[PDB]
């Protein structure tokens, strides 16, 4: 609990940031499954068979509704990571002006080309009646070369690559960019180059340390993992209960018994297991939704907060955002958010405005401040004094006007 | 006297084999760490109740209990189940038998059947009037109690006795100690390894962490 | 244009492969239905039959028989079936109370003395026995589910040959324990030579089924009837010629589908089969499945019409549907 | 509503929410947007409300030459707000709409506790006074199975309805993150 | 000991419920819990009007 220093003629500015990379995991796609549902209600029982089609429709729409799902598991893998028309590729050289990229691009050294960082989510994240599991569109190969792509857009040209053409820039430059977009003054950045550089280093070897040591860090992926396989135990399970027929084996039941009484034993066992079926895909259905509305979160996040910059505070990572990198994972994707954190304060008295040649002035970027002693003009999110003048600052009206103005001397770049 | 049984007196449930599974089922067990009779069986001994099955125990090295008598009123009027074991075989008769002042082994009838550094395992119950015996045999050096760990007893026989039994009473190699246990219906789980031999179990009612075992299916819980 | 699952597709089971034990023994019931005198119900006899083979057509054939309804098998199918005991129950009442001889009736027999369980699987067989057990033959005598007891409770039934339901009926109840255990009592189905390795229809010891027989590395103990996979089906089954362990597994299937550019294009298709090894079933093979009719090309396209694992297809050039793996771009 | 039918308590009981909005609120009139992007950095309101008219294009002299009126028409705007929220039952009917649909979930739930289904009775202890076994069991399967699937009707409802809550918890989350914690450049978006 | 014989369905409802039931909790979380200190005012309200 924060008693915050408020009051009237005090601001806090950060003197120093750290550039924290932090881990956002967002499922893209789950399972898909097909179930041959005549064969799990009845399966190889033509006698069976036969009385499902009393039933009209169902089996044909279950297996409409599950490929509904199965396709579209390949329509959100496609709107996540498909967001680039060309699969670029990095230079062999990594001139990237001291950041360290080679955890997060491919690594050859592997039979299936994914990152040192995606080999780590590859390992933390972890039946034959009827039930069949088709393959995702992409493999997981293809999926790391499209991350590959979108990395390597977003390392040597910025946003210009989901924009248009792709246009490179040197990384040091595309970050001054990535400064001016929070409003903080890139030189700034370049007089602190070498300190970035060993923050997002830093930050990229606690994420692999993250990564090695807790399994939760893949929580929100293995429970998905967790949700679809226990739905298939769950509904395989159901294939064994009675739902009081004499039995649950049905050839067994067919063989103990002649027609006009199995039809009767029989439609317990199908309006059990239809019943188990339509909650089963109901349960999906259901489910897709939730990863459908986390496939066009995770599409939404590529667009703003890897091809672009995202002002939305919050929505990229705790922080100010600055850049991310995409990494796939198992059912899903992860998303490295950099964000620049200011992190050191000093409390300043301040004033709203400055009055001077008995007209009043104000800033053209951040706030007047003050050590005690002396007055200055600086940037919002990063403390820099400057002595204050004509082309720092405009004008309005007198020191009458203004409420909280101070009488200061404004300087004259003229002189 | 007492002991306390720890984990003693599982068995193969029925006749199915499984592997590498968590499975879950309600039978007459021992319950965990329940007490057990423990009579010294020199200077003689009782007549016990049976109540819905038993588990019997020997600790052993020159084997002086070689059987039992299982009935209602041992008396010629009920027909009685008599086991003993001739050093040869098992031997297995039930018989309106009349009974001994105190029977021993001196080293109508409706069915027949023929085959401390030890401890022996044996139990017995009743299901419909069809009576199944299952046992183990394991080495021991723990002379004055019943070993805290894990073995398992597989079934010897069934036997279609039809007979109900409330009493029972050991046999004695008259010219040593046993245990007794009764078993009650708490649920199980029952870990089925990676040879399909069953090494580790959890009772469903012994505290609250035993029922959340069985709640996960899972003999670890987060 | 597109991909569209017209079919699943199933090997078929090559033959019939009959396996129960090498026991040669013909069953007792002949003593019970030849017996000369029956018991009295208030105190109801009864039989175990096990570790032999049962015909029943002598039984259901015979004319000597009133009644033979039976209460969770069919009496047309009992030679197809085999289970581990029969427990046969006997004893004499008046014909006009045999009707109580059911699965939850209610009578002065049933609900008093003899009660059958709720979920009883056996067959009730009945007869008059007027030319038999009439004299006035006062010894047969009346009184919860299998339940046994010693102005009092007994009261006698009379009968002379004078007595059509007056008359005694002799009866005899077959209480099939049809439990997973080891089978003793059979129909009179001959056991065939076992096949391996290719798929099968089977009954072993009375577990039926259909699939893949193979020789398994499982280890075994020796009161293991069957075995059962990580979810709760047969997976394994001991031979009872001698006891050696096979495993079942379900005989192939996959989903069919097929691809087709559209038919203002063309009328010519490929065909997909998934999950399935093309030996099981001009030709591919693919991570989703065997691919038939599709021409193979190693060059790279958008991909057309998708089939899984990186696979995709298209009509091209003397043309024809190829399949191909797809580039993901320039 | 007390036949197995409970309602949990949620975790964070109304006097936490209201000290967590509390703490939102009084970072967000003494620290603006900073709070939300790393440690909390106090700042004077009228400089943040400077800081949001540069945010919409409008030159901060335009508060600091207006500063009392801005203020007293807030005052005024504020004023509003209870006189809409004292008058405006009708305002609320967002939330109230979600606390009336699962009052009527459960209401219909236990309505299909008293329902036949094509038994004898819903009342399943007098069934059980009345019937042995061998009939009672015919009767009591419709039973289970009309409740059985007015469960699975009622928890399908719950799981459709809890999507739509959770779309707008994180629609609510968003808005906290962007227009409370922050500034919206979003048109239409924060009003 | 009926509702028995149709199997996983009682359990998979409280299941089902209890995943509502416990992101209650992730919604009011994730809403409200966005400040991970308590912050509070002075005692003088200079809020400049």
């Amino acid at each position: 609990e924060n008693s915050v220093a408020y009051s009237n003629n005090s601001i806090a500015i950060p003197t120093n940031f750290t550039i924290s990379v932090t881990t956002e995991i967002l499922p893209v796609s789950m399972t898909k499954t097909s179930v041959d549902c005549t064969m799990y209600i009845c399966g190889d029982s033509t006698e069976c068979s036969n009385l499902l089609l009393q039933y009209g429709s169902f089996c044909t729409q279950l297996n409409r509704a599950l490929t509904g799902i199965a396709v579209e598991q390949d329509k959100n893998t496609q709107e996540v990571f498909a967001q680039v028309k060309q699969i670029y590729k990095t230079p062999p050289i990594k001139d990237f002006g001291g950041f360290n990229f080679s955890q997060i691009l491919p690594d050859p050294s592997k039979p299936s080309k994914r990152s040192f960082i995606e080999d780590l989510l590859f390992n933390k994240v972890t039946k034959y009646i009827g039930l069949t599991v088709l393959p995702p569109l992409l493999t997981d190969e293809m999926i790391a070369q499209y991350t590959s792509a979108l990395l390597a857009g977003t390392i040597t040209s910025g946003w210009t690559f989901g924009a248009g053409a792709a246009l490179q820039i040197p990384f040091a430059m595309q970050m001054a960019y990535r400064f001016n977009g929070i409003g903080v003054t890139q030189n700034v950045l370049y007089e602190n180059q070498k300190l970035i550089a060993n923050q997002f280093n830093s930050a990229i070897g606690k994420i692999q340390d993250s990564l090695s040591s807790t399994a939760s860090a893949l929580g929100k992926l293995q429970d998905v993992v967790n949700q679809n396989a226990q739905a298939l135990n769950t509904l395989v399970k159901q294939l064994s209960s009675n739902f009081g027929a004499i039995s649950s084996v049905l050839n067994d039941i067919l063989s103990r018994l002649d027609p006009p009484e199995a039809e009767v034993q029989i439609d317990r066992l199908i309006t059990g297991r239809l019943q188990s079926l339509q909650t089963y895909v109901t349960q999906q259905l259901i489910r897709a939704a939730e990863i459908r509305a986390s496939a066009n979160l995770a599409a939404t996040k590529m667009s703003e907060c890897v091809l672009g910059q995202s002002k939305r505070v919050d929505f990229c990572g705790k922080g100010y955002h600055l850049m991310s990198f995409p990494q796939s994972a198992p059912h899903g994707v992860v998303f490295l958010h950099v964000t620049y954190v200011p992190a050191q304060e000093k409390n300043f008295t301040t004033a709203p405005a400055i009055c001077h040649d008995g007209k009043a002035h104000f800033p053209r970027e951040g706030v007047f401040v003050s050590n005690g002693t002396h007055w200055f003009v600086t940037q919002r999110n990063f403390y820099e004094p400057q002595i204050i003048t004509t082309d720092n600052t405009f004008v309005s009206g007198n020191c009458d006007v203004v409420i909280g103005i101070v009488n200061n001397t404004v300087y004259d770049p003229l002189q | 006297a007492y002991t306390n049984s720890f984990t003693r007196g599982v068995y193969y449930p029925d006749k199915v084999f499984r592997s590498s599974v968590l499975h879950s089922t309600q039978d007459l067990f021992l319950p965990f760490f329940s007490n057990v009779t423990w009579f010294h069986a020199i200077h003689d001994n009782p007549v016990l109740p049976f109540n819905d099955g038993v588990y019997f125990a020997s600790t052993e090295k020159s084997n002086i209990i070689r059987g039992w008598i299982f009935g209602t009123t041992l008396d010629s009027k009920t027909q009685s189940l008599l086991i003993v074991n001739n050093a040869t075989n098992v031997v297995i008769k039930v018989c309106e038998f009349q009974f001994c002042n105190d029977p021993f082994l001196g080293v109508n009838c409706t069915f027949e059947y023929v085959s401390f550094k030890n401890l022996r395992e044996f139990v017995f119950k009743n299901i419909d009037g069809y009576f199944k015996i299952y046992s183990k045999h394991t080495p021991i050096n723990l002379v004055r109690d019943l070993p805290q760990g894990f073995s398992a007893l597989e079934p010897l026989v069934d036997l279609p006795i039809g007979i109900n039994i409330t009493r029972f009473q050991t046999l004695l190699a008259l010219h040593a100690a046993y245990y007794v246990g009764y078993l009650q219906p708490r649920t199980f789980l029952l870990k089925y390894n990676e040879n399909g031999t069953i090494t580790d179990a959890v009772d469903c009612a012994l505290d609250p962490l035993s029922e959340t075992k069985c709640t996960l299916k899972s003999f670890t819980v987060e | 244009k597109g991909i569209y699952q017209t079919s699943n597709f199933r090997v078929q089971p090559t033959e019939s492969i009959v396996r129960f034990p090498n026991i040669t023994n013909l069953c007792p019931f002949g003593e019970v239905f030849n017996a000369t005198r029956f018991a009295s119900v208030y105190a109801w006899n009864r039989k175990r039959i096990s570790n032999c083979v049962a015909d029943y057509s002598v039984l259901y054939n015979s004319a000597s028989f009133s009644t033979f309804k039976c209460y969770g098998v069919s009496p047309t199918k009992l030679n197809d079936l085999c289970f581990t005991n029969v427990y046969a129950d006997s004893f004499v009442i008046r014909g006009d109370e045999v009707r109580q001889i059911a699965p939850g009736q209610t009578g002065k027999i049933a609900d008093y003395n003899y009660k059958l369980p709720d979920d009883f699987t056996g067959c009730v067989i009945a007869w008059n026995s007027n030319n038999l057990d009439s004299k006035g033959n006062y010894n047969y005598l009346y009184r919860k589910p299998f339940e046994r007891d010693i102005y009092f409770p007994l009261q006698s039934y009379g009968f002379q040959p004078t007595n059509v339901g007056y008359q005694p009926y002799r009866v005899v109840v077959l209480s099939f324990e049809l439990l997973h255990a080891p089978a003793t009592v059979c129909g009179p189905k001959k056991s065939t030579n076992l096949v391996k390795n290719k798929c099968v229809n089977f009954n072993f010891n009375g577990l039926t089924g259909t699939g893949v027989l193979t020789e398994s590395n499982k280890k075994f103990l020796p009161f293991q009837q069957f075995g059962r996979d990580i979810l709760d089906i047969t997976d394994a089954v001991r031979d009872p010629q001698t006891l050696e362990i096979l495993d079942i597994t379900p005989c192939s299937f996959g989903g069919v589908s097929v691809i087709t550019p559209g038919t203002n294009t063309s009328n010519q298709v490929a065909v997909l089969y998934q999950d399935v090894n093309c030996t099981e079933v001009n030709v591919f093979q693919t991570r989703a499945g065997c691919l038939i009719g599709a021409e193979h090309v190693n060059n790279s396209y958008e991909c057309d019409i998708p089939i899984g694992a990186g696979i995709c297809a298209s009509y091209q050039t003397s043309q024809s549907i190829i399949a191909y793996t797809m580039s993901l771009g320039a």
